[PDB]
């Protein structure tokens, strides 16, 4: 199909950046101490 | 409460019905005789049914003009002859 | 007969009427019941006997 | 004058009376005159 | 005991008055024929 | 010079004063006889 | 390659049901 | 009707197509067809998967 | 027309007045 | 606009005659109409047969012309194929054949010429929406 | 006045019939004045059926549902379902309406006057909720009445005229039937029919005597099952598997009638034998098709070789190949190749619709027949614009069978509602926390976490 | 400090019936007259000259059918005041010029303003968090984005929607066939989150109720309740229990549930207002460009979207002569987009 | 195909049997409360 | 329409299928008159 290029880049920044920050926050949320 | 008169109390009492037994049926006359006697029309400019169309047109009285648009209305209803 | 009929179904529907607003009024009344009870006997038995009086005048009206 | 002399239940039942003319007029103007198709 | 002219009066009556007014409008409407 | 529509504008510029102007006449006067008790 | 993208961000969505079901962090009274 | 991803569906456009209109209300499921290839073209998952979630 | 709205009128209030009646006369509604 | 006694004015027959009908034949025309003929010629067309419509133009051109009152009149007792070839009572509602179309068993000349009538006034009315079907809706 | 507020009776005035759970007088009045009310309702609109009715027009032109009921068993019409006598509606009416007097009497009687429980003054009428056998028995009663009433219907159609046959030979009318169904291999054989396409399970039933029959089976089976549960009490799988509780068997009774009304539901929509075309109009598929008959006729009668004709998909315009290879309509008719209808069968080879007879055959009843069901097909609006959703005004109808198909769909799914609300009810109170969880013991408390 | 400002602010913030506060000076006018205008131009004043329809009871219309209409398309975005240049002072002929219209959207977002400022003001004496003003922002970008924004980017009021029940479902099937609108990932969103909503309201509901503590003898549960207490009314714990093992998560932070349901059902319609926004300016979600490329090249080629498609096409084609009249579109019998036999 | 269509209409008989006979497994006795209803 | 001896109470007969829902809202009446207690 004739697609769009850039949708892949598109929607795999798109998916990849905000869970990355959000991975980052929870991972750096654990590691405090009890 | 907040210190207005309780409405059970109000509509439970003679002297809320001796206003309103005469109030109420006085309104829905009025706006009675506002249809029945075609008021209605005259103020809003609604078309009564004979007025729709002139005998033979079949043209919608479309406002086409923005700052004429009160002389096309006029026209348009003397067209109805 | 259909002064008859005609007057007996108009008794019927009026009787009706009449029951339907006095039974349970009587019913669940506290005083006067003994004149009730007999009053509802009295029209319950004439209410049966107006349907069949209508309903044997109906061959001789249709 | 008096708060109490017609019991609400009366109010209640001779209003809704009302609204169910009222509409029921309203419904029956759907079958005659303008609007009714005919 | 109880005052009668209050706002909520006022309130009800903005509504209440212009209704049964309408409410007869319509329903002298409903027997106009074309 | 004053188009019809401007002659308009100044219009819905008085009507607009006069209601506001009455709806604040009208409830600062009623505030003024209505106080509220206090102490 | 679209369906590639559309259907891996499913199985995305279906393993963190997995982990949000299974893996969550314990509801606890104190 | 092409509903699925690789017969040029995105996640908006795709779907599951309904039966075929000849079938009609006939219960079709896979062993009525006469292969798979059968089942397929006259739309037979939806059948199975309607009746299968509607029950679950 | 006259007809339906008076036997409407009558059936229609005789329930109202079962209830009515009944409260007037301190029945055991 | 009204309906007028013109616009209620239609032709009588072939002949240049005319007979202008009532306000209440027109609704009577209108009532008779959806009693026995709206089910399948609602708005002036024909469902069993869309080819054939009950526009005045189509009803000039059919065979005995029915564009007028007694064309119809006539039709609606012994209708035929519209070149007039075939009798056709046994497959479309008639006086003739009031015993298979049950409808027609109770509807008089007086009725006939009032259903008549409707059907030639309609298209005055409404134009192209007469026998035009959903394009024109 | 007895547990008649909430502080006494623990229900609020919305959900006061609750509060006649435990007080089997009144709640007998209850039950009586309401079956007054479904008699009145019967009675009251055949009067005004009939009242309105006019006898030369189709019943389903004219609203009528309980005048089509009527005729159905052979009152008042004859060949081809036209009405030769209204008297017997008028009966049924006046009888139906004069009962419900009787009904009503009763039920104001027992719900306001008579004693508010039974079992003091009668052990036989009275009756415990939890007393297994009496509920047994009393069932076994209605199920004995019951069986009465189909052996009722067998006796209409045997020894007193008969039913109205849209099958009979010739064309539809009233016939007696002498020769029922008794084979169970046929009678049950229609219970375990699957119920999609072309098979749809007892909403198949196509001749009167596979009815008949089987209403002698049921009324046999009822009665029979009336005198069991008489002379028995509960095994004990059973006493373990049900809640014994008035709203246990309220919540049954409700899931019943649902699944009652849903078959109803769809026996309207789709049975032409017991709701005759004559009286209740075309089935949607029997319009559908009647559609393609009538194009099929006009193009034919205009040269069309209606075997041969290509449609724009490559299906045939008038006739092609059911998934099977029966020869059916084409286009979206299609879907309706399973209906079946008196005005259509004789046009029915062994495979399926006949070229030749179609060529050769088609009687001029058969067009007017075609016509007239398409044109009256089940489509129309809420306020009865006959049509579909962009036909113009001009025609009032909606069709017998939209309306009792879509009424009793809607009830029977609200009564599917109120068996879960009921049988949840009655689960939470037999084990007695329908009015909340305890506070001081909680039972999730005392479970261990999840995780 | 006790001048008339504030004698006057303690008038209006005293406790009565109906709280009145600043924001009622702005509210209540604006409200009374939005409805009034609704209710007087759906009872009597027509559209005959805007838009060729009858929309009023006076007309013969009923509650689904009567409206007030939208300004003719020649009027443009005309403010159409009484007193302005196209009226010019006439009630009659502004009537007549779909004025009401006009007047109703405008005192009707003055009135939402006033709405939402009542919301602040009440807040802030009673002392609670001003979240109901907060989630009544959706409401108000809904109303701004369709009723102002939309008719803003297009030729006119007249294609705003319509004051009425059957307008306004004119609007949602003109929304399909001109702009796809069923489409749009923002219209999915505000989807998401009205049914979302509506699923958290009736879940919620019902697990509260299913989860009650018994605190009354009565079988009916409501009297088992008083407002000043202080305890649960119902069971958290065991409520979260059930949704676990039902559904497999559960709630088990009560201020975390509630505050969700308000996210959800305000973000969506804000998600759909901006989508409107969009479709002010035709930057609609309309078509897979790679799907057109497909069908284009391979007439076998098939999917929904080209079904819906032609839905739409015939949708514009059938209902645009008569819902466009200022366009005098004249559609000959044969360029009718048509299917075979319908 | 026949198989097929054997061993799907035995996974649901199997299925079927399971849910009859375990709802028939003294299931009002199965909750935390008043046990006793038979 | 009904046998001609009985046309008479043709506006009776156009009323009565309506009465079965008077009596629940004579229930309603009737749980007014008591206060919904
Ligand atoms: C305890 C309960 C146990 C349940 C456990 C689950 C087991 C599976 C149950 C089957 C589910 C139904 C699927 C198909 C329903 C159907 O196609 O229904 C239609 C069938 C009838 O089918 C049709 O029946 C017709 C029979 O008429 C034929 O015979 C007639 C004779 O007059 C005419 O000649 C007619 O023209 C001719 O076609 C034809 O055969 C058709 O081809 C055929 O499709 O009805 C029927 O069998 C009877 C009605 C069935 C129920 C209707 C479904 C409603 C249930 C949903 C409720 C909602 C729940 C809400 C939750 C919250
Ligand atoms: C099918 C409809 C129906 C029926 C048959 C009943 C039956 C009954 N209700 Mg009711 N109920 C209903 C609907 C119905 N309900 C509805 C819809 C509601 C909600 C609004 C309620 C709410 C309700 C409550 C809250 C209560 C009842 C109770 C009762 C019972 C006692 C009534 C009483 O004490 O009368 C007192 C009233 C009167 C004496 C006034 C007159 C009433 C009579 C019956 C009217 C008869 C009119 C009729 C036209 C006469 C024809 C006679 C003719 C044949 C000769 C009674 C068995 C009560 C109960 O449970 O008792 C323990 C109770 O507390 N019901
Ligand atoms: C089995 C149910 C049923 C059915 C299928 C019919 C069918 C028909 N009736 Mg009848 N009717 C019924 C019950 C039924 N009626 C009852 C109980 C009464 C007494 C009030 C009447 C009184 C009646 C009259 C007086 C007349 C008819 C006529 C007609 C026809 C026109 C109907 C119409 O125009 O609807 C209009 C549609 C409505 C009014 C909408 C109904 C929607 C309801 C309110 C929704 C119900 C929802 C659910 C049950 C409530 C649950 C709430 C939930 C929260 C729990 C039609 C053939 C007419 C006719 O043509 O006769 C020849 C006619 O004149 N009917
Ligand atoms: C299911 C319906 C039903 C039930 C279970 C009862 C139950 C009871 N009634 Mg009630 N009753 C009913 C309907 C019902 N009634 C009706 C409709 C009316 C109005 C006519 C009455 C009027 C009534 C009165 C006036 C009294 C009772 C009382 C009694 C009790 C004693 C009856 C007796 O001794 O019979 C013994 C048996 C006979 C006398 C012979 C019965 C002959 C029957 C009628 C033959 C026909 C049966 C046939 C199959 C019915 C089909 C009807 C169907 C079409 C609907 C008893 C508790 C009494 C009471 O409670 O005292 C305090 C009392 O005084 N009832
Ligand atoms: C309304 C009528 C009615 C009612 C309420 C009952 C109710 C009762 N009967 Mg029954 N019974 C009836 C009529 C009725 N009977 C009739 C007419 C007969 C004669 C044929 C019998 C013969 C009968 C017997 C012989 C027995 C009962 C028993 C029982 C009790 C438990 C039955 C139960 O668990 O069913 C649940 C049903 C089952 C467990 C059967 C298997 C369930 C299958 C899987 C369901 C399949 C149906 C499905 C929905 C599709 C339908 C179509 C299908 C045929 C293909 C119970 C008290 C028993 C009892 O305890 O006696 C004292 C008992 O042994 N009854
Ligand atoms: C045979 C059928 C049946 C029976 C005998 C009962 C009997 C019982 N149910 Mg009910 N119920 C039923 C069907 C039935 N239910 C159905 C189908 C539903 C699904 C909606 C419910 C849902 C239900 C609930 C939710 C509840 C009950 C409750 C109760 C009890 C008290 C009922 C009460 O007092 O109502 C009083 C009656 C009213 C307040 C009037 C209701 C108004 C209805 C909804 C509108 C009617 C619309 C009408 C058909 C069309 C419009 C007409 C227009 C004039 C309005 C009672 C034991 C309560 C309970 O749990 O008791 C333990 C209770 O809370 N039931
Ligand atoms: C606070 C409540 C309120 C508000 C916000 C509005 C707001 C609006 N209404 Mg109004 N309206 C209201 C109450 C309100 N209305 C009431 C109670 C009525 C009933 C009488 C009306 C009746 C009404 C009508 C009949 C109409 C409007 C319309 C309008 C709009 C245009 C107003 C305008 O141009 O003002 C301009 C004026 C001001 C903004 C006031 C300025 C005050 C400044 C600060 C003081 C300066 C004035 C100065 C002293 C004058 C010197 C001038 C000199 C040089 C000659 C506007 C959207 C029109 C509309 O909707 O058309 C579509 C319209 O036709 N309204
Ligand atoms: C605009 C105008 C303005 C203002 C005016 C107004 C404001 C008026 C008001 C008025 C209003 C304010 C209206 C009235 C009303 C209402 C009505 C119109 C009625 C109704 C309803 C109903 C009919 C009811 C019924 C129903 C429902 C709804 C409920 C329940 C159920 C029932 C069925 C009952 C001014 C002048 C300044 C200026 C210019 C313009
Ligand atoms: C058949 C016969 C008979 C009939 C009888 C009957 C049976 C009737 C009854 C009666 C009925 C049975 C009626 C009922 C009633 C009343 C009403 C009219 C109703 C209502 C309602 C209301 C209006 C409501 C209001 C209120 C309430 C109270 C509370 C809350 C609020 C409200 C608003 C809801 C007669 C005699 C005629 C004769 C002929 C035929
Ligand atoms: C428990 C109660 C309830 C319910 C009530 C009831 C349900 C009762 C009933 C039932 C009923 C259901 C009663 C009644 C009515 C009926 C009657 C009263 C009868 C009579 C009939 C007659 C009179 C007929 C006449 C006719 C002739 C025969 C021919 C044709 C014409 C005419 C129609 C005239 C309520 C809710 C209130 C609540 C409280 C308690
Ligand atoms: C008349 C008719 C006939 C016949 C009929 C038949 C013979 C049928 C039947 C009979 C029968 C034979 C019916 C039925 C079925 C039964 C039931 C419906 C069952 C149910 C079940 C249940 C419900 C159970 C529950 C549960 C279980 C599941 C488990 C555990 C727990 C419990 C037990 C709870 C025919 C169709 C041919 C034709 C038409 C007419
Ligand atoms: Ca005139
Ligand atoms: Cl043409
Ligand atoms: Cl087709
Ligand atoms: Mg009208």
């Amino acid at each position: 199909m004739e697609v769009n290029q850039l949708g892949l880049i598109a929607t795999a920044l798109f998916v990849l950046v905000p869970s990355v920050f959000l991975i980052i926050l929870y991972v750096q949320t654990e590691s405090q101490q009890k | 409460t907040t210190g207005e008169r309780p409405f059970s109390d109000i509509i439970t009492s003679v002297r809320y019905w001796v206003i309103h037994s005469i109030t109420i049926p006085a309104l829905f006359i009025a706006g009675w005789l506002f249809v029945s006697t075609g008021l209605a029309y005259d103020v809003f400019g609604t078309p009564r049914p004979d007025s729709y169309y002139a005998q033979e047109q079949r043209s919608i009285p479309l406002v086409t003009d923005r700052f004429e648009a009160k002389q096309q209305v006029e026209t348009f209803l003397e067209q109805l002859k | 007969m259909t002064i008859l009929f005609q007057l007996a179904l108009a008794a019927l529907v009026i009787l009706s009427f009449v029951m339907v607003i006095g039974v349970p009024v009587a019913y669940a009344s506290p005083q006067d019941w003994d004149r009730s009870k007999q009053l509802i006997f009295l029209g319950s038995g004439l209410w049966i006997a107006l349907v069949l009086v209508v309903g044997v005048l109906n061959f001789f009206v249709v | 004058s008096e708060g109490g002399r017609i019991p609400l239940w009366i109010v209640a039942t001779v209003a809704g009376m009302g609204v169910i003319v009222i509409v029921g007029l309203f419904f029956y103007g759907a079958y005659a005159g303008l609007g009714s198709s005919l | 005991s109880y005052p009668i002219f209050t706002v909520r009066w006022v309130a009800v009556h903005t509504l209440a008055v212009p209704t049964i007014f309408f409410l007869g409008a319509i329903a002298a409407m409903q027997f106009i024929q074309r | 010079t004053i188009t019809p529509s401007l002659k308009g504008f100044f219009i819905g510029l008085l009507s607009g004063a006069v209601v506001l102007g009455l709806t604040f006449a009208v409830l600062i006067a009623i505030s003024q006889i209505d106080k509220v008790q206090r102490s | 390659m679209e369906t590639i993208t559309y259907v891996f961000i499913f199985a995305c969505i279906i393993a963190l049901f997995f982990f949000a079901i299974f893996f969550r962090e314990p509801p606890r009274i104190t | 009707v092409s509903g699925s991803l690789l017969y040029g569906n995105n996640i908006i456009t795709g779907a599951v197509v309904p039966s075929s209109n000849a079938i009609g209300l006939h219960f079709y499921p896979i062993w009525e067809a006469a292969s798979l290839d059968e089942w397929l073209y006259n739309g037979g998952p939806y059948q199975l998967i309607i009746f299968h979630f509607l029950l679950g | 027309v006259i007809a339906q709205l008076t036997m409407i009128a009558m059936i229609g209030i005789a329930g109202p007045m079962i209830i009515f009646l009944l409260a007037v006369r301190r029945g055991n509604l | 606009a009204e309906l007028t006694p013109e616009v209620l004015t239609v032709p009588l027959n072939s002949e240049g005659k005319t007979i202008t009908l009532t306000e209440k034949q027109y609704l009577e025309g209108k009532r008779l109409f959806q009693y026995a003929c709206a089910s399948c010629h609602v708005g002036g067309i024909t469902k069993t047969n869309p080819s054939l419509d009950l526009r005045t133009e189509t009803l000039a051109l059919a065979t005995p012309p029915r564009d007028n009152i007694e064309g119809l009149v006539d039709y609606m007792k012994n209708p035929t194929t519209y070149d007039g070839e075939q009798e056709i009572a046994e497959v479309h509602p008639s006086l003739r054949s009031a015993d298979i179309f049950p409808k027609m068993r109770n509807l008089t000349e007086k009725d006939l010429v009032a259903i008549a009538g409707h059907i030639l006034v309609e298209p005055k009315i409404l134009g192209d929406k007469w026998g035009g079907g959903k394009v024109y809706y | 006045a007895t547990n008649r507020d909430q502080e006494s009776s623990g229900f609020a005035w919305w959900a006061g019939n609750a509060r006649l759970i435990n007080l089997s007088g009144k709640l007998l009045g209850a039950h009586v004045a309401h079956a007054g009310l479904i008699v009145f309702w019967a009675g009251a609109m055949t009067l005004f059926e009939l009242a309105h009715f006019i006898p030369e027009k189709p019943m389903y032109e004219q609203g009528l549902i309980l005048i089509p009921h009527i005729a159905t068993l052979g009152w008042g019409v004859g060949p081809g379902g036209e009405v030769v006598d209204t008297f017997p509606f008028f009966v049924v009416g006046v009888v139906h309406l004069i009962s419900s007097a009787v009904l009503g009497f009763g039920g104001v009687y027992h719900a306001i006057r008579g004693p508010e429980t039974l079992e003091e003054y009668s052990s036989f009428f009275g009756y415990d909720w939890k007393d297994k056998n009496k509920m047994t028995t009393i069932l076994g009663f209605h199920l004995i009445v019951l069986g009465i009433g189909a052996l009722l219907l067998v006796a209409k159609a045997m020894f007193f005229g008969g039913l109205y046959d849209t099958w009979a030979p010739g064309g539809g009318d009233v016939r007696v039937i002498t020769n029922p169904t008794l084979d169970p291999r046929v009678i049950f054989g229609y219970l375990l029919k699957s119920p999609f396409g072309g098979e749809g399970w007892i909403v198949s039933v196509n001749n009167l005597e596979d009815v008949v029959g089987g209403h002698i089976w049921i009324g046999l089976i009822c009665i029979a099952g009336g005198i069991w549960h008489i002379l028995t009490t509960p095994f004990g799988w059973a006493r373990r598997a049900f809640i014994w509780s008035g709203e246990a068997y309220l919540s049954y009774s409700l899931g019943a009638l649902s699944m009652m009304g849903f078959i109803a539901t769809c026996f309207v929509w789709f049975n032409n034998t017991v709701y005759p075309s004559e009286f209740y109009g075309p089935t949607g598929p029997e319009a559908s098709q009647a559609q393609a008959m009538t194009f099929l006729i006009r193009d034919q009668k205009l040269g069309a070789n209606v075997g041969s004709a290509q449609g724009p998909t490559g299906l045939g315009k008038y006739l092609m190949r059911s998934p099977t290879g029966e020869i059916i309509f084409g286009g979206e008719t299609m879907r309706f190749w399973d209906f079946r209808g008196p005005w259509l069968e004789p046009l029915r080879g062994p495979n399926g619709l006949d070229l030749n007879k179609i060529k050769n055959d088609i009687q001029p009843w058969q067009e007017r027949r075609a016509a007239e069901y398409m044109t009256h097909a089940p489509l129309g609006s809420l306020n009865s614009v006959g049509g579909v959703a962009t036909e113009i005004n001009s025609v009032n109808f909606v069709s017998p069978r939209s309306w009792l198909a879509t009424s009793h769909f809607v009830l029977a799914f609200f009564f599917l509602v109120g068996h879960l609300w009921h049988a949840g009810r009655a689960r939470a109170a037999a084990a007695g926390f329908e009015k909340g969880i305890d506070r001081e013991s909680e039972p999730v408390l005392s479970m261990p976490s999840l995780d | 400090e006790r001048g008339w400002f504030d004698i006057l602010d303690d008038w209006l913030k005293r406790d009565r019936f109906v709280f009145v506060g600043w924001s009622g000076i702005l509210l209540f006018p604006c409200a009374y007259l939005a409805l009034g205008g609704w209710l007087t131009g759906t009872t009597f004043v027509t559209s005959w000259y805007t838009h060729g329809l009858a929309s009023s009871y006076l007309e013969g219309c009923n509650f689904l059918t009567v409206a007030v209409s939208t300004p003719a398309n020649s009027m443009g975005h005309s403010l159409l005041l009484l007193w302005g240049p196209e009226a010019q002072g006439d009630f009659t002929r502004w009537c007549q010029l779909g004025g009401l219209w006009t007047f109703i959207a405008l005192h009707g977002a003055f009135g939402l303003i006033g709405f939402m400022l009542r919301q602040f003001e009440i807040a802030r004496l009673v002392g609670v968090r001003p979240y109901n003003a907060i989630a009544f922002s959706a409401p108000i970008a809904v109303f701004v984005s369709v009723f102002l924004i939309y008719p803003l980017g297009q030729s006119s009021w007249f294609f705003a929607p319509s004051f009425g029940v059957a307008a306004i479902f004119r609007f949602l099937l003109f929304f399909q066939g001109f702009h796809n609108w069923t489409l749009n990932p923002f219209h999915m969103m505000g989807v998401a989150g009205v049914l979302g909503g509506a699923l958290l309201c009736a879940i919620h509901g019902a697990t509260v109720e299913n989860t009650l503590f018994q605190d009354g003898e009565g079988a009916s549960t409501f009297r088992a309740f008083n407002p000043t207490q202080a305890e649960e009314t119902y069971s958290m714990v065991t409520a979260n229990r059930f949704w676990s093992q039902i559904f497999g998560i559960a709630f088990s932070n009560k201020r975390w549930l509630h505050f969700f349901m308000l996210f959800v059902p305000v973000t969506g319609l804000w998600m759909s207002a901006i989508g409107v926004v969009g479709l002010a300016l035709n930057l609609r979600s309309y078509d897979f460009i790679s799907q057109e490329i497909r069908a284009a090249e391979d007439p076998e080629f098939e999917t929904f979207y080209t079904k819906n498609l032609l839905l739409n096409e015939g949708i514009r084609a059938w209902m645009a002569p008569q819902d466009q009249p200022h366009e005098n579109f004249v559609f000959p019998e044969e360029v009718l987009p048509r299917g075979n036999a319908l | 195909m026949e198989t097929l269509k054997i061993t799907v209409y035995i996974v649901v008989t199997f299925f079927v049997l399971l849910f009859v006979f375990g709802f028939l497994s003294g299931d009002p006795a199965r909750n935390p409360k008043r046990k006793d209803l038979e | 329409k009904l046998p001609e001896a009985y046309a008479i109470f043709d506006p009776l007969v156009d009323v009565l299928p309506v009465i079965p829902v008077l009596f629940l809202a004579l229930a309603f009446v009737w749980q007014a008159a008591v206060g919904f207690r």
